[PDB]
């Protein structure tokens, strides 16, 4: 309901969400100053692969769709475990 | 290379989302947007020092209260914001403070007062009133504009200067 996106290298960004993943995005890529949904996918750090999520977080990656591989810092901030 | 971490504190709509995004992306914001939580992070050379502060931009909103200990507790240095304009706000950073001290268990957390705004000439809070209090945390005082952009890389950077000689 409450989710938070990580993207531009170390970076986060907080928001609240009531499903619809498009909108949310849009919103999300706002808070980091990024045109249009369609350049962008949504990716989860997940043991040993950047699994992409297709329909739903302290954590999701904000990654372009072409080239779909989080920065190390992007990795790096999902050091965050609990 | 030194990482800070930096958490900007304060009461809502005083400016704390207004003032950070000035010394990273440069602009004033001049629209109102509830933060929930931010980080932003910026590659910056202060007294020949080149370092990466991590800055977390607070929730003003006590409807995100919760979140508070958990990121107060992994935190290096705090600015404590107020408005000018709103003297809840002044009164509000007392117990601010408080908390600061009391999760971290410490009489002395590196922590600089902001008095935010001051471009404005609607001004229900006297400088002294600030210096006074400032004074008796034993703390420094600035007047910032995120609008004006006065005074706001003084802000941020004796925040640094400050956790150094702590
Ligand atoms: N005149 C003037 N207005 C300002 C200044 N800084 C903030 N504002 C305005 O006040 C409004 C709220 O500021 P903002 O930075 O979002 O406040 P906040 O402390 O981040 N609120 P929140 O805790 O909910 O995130 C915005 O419309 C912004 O343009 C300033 O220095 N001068
Ligand atoms: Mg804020």
């Amino acid at each position: 309901c409450i989710l938070r996106f990580i993207a531009c290298n170390g970076q986060t960004r907080a928001v609240q969400s009531r499903g619809d993943y498009q909108k949310t995005l849009a919103i999300a890529l706002k808070k980091f100053s990024l045109e249009d949904a369609s350049k962008f996918i949504v990716c989860v750090s997940q043991s040993s692969r950047i699994k992409l999520i297709t329909e739903e977080r302290d954590r999701l990656i904000i990654v372009p769709k072409e080239k779909p591989c989080p920065s190390f810092e992007d990795l790096r901030r999902s050091w965050e475990i609990e | 290379m030194t990482e800070y971490k930096l958490v900007v504190v304060g009461a809502g709509g005083v400016g704390k989302s207004a003032l950070t995004i000035q010394l990273i992306q440069n602009h004033f914001v001049d629209e109102y947007d509830p933060t929930i939580e931010d980080s932003y992070r910026k590659q910056v050379v202060i007294d020949g020092e080149t370092c990466l502060l991590d800055i977390l931009d607070t929730a003003g909103q006590e409807e995100y209260s919760a979140m508070r200990d958990q990121y107060m507790r992994t935190g290096e240095g705090f600015l404590c914001v107020f408005a000018i304009n709103n003297t809840k706000s002044f009164e509000d950073i007392h117990q601010y403070r408080e908390q600061i001290k009391r999760v971290k268990d410490s009489d002395d957390v590196p922590m600089v007062l902001v008095g935010n705004k001051c471009d404005l000439a609607a001004r229900t809070v006297e400088s002294r009133q600030a210096q006074d209090l400032a004074r008796s945390y034993g703390i420094p005082y600035i007047e910032t504009s995120a609008k004006t952009r006065q005074g706001v890389e003084d802000a941020f950077y004796t925040l640094v200067r400050e956790i150094r000689q702590h």
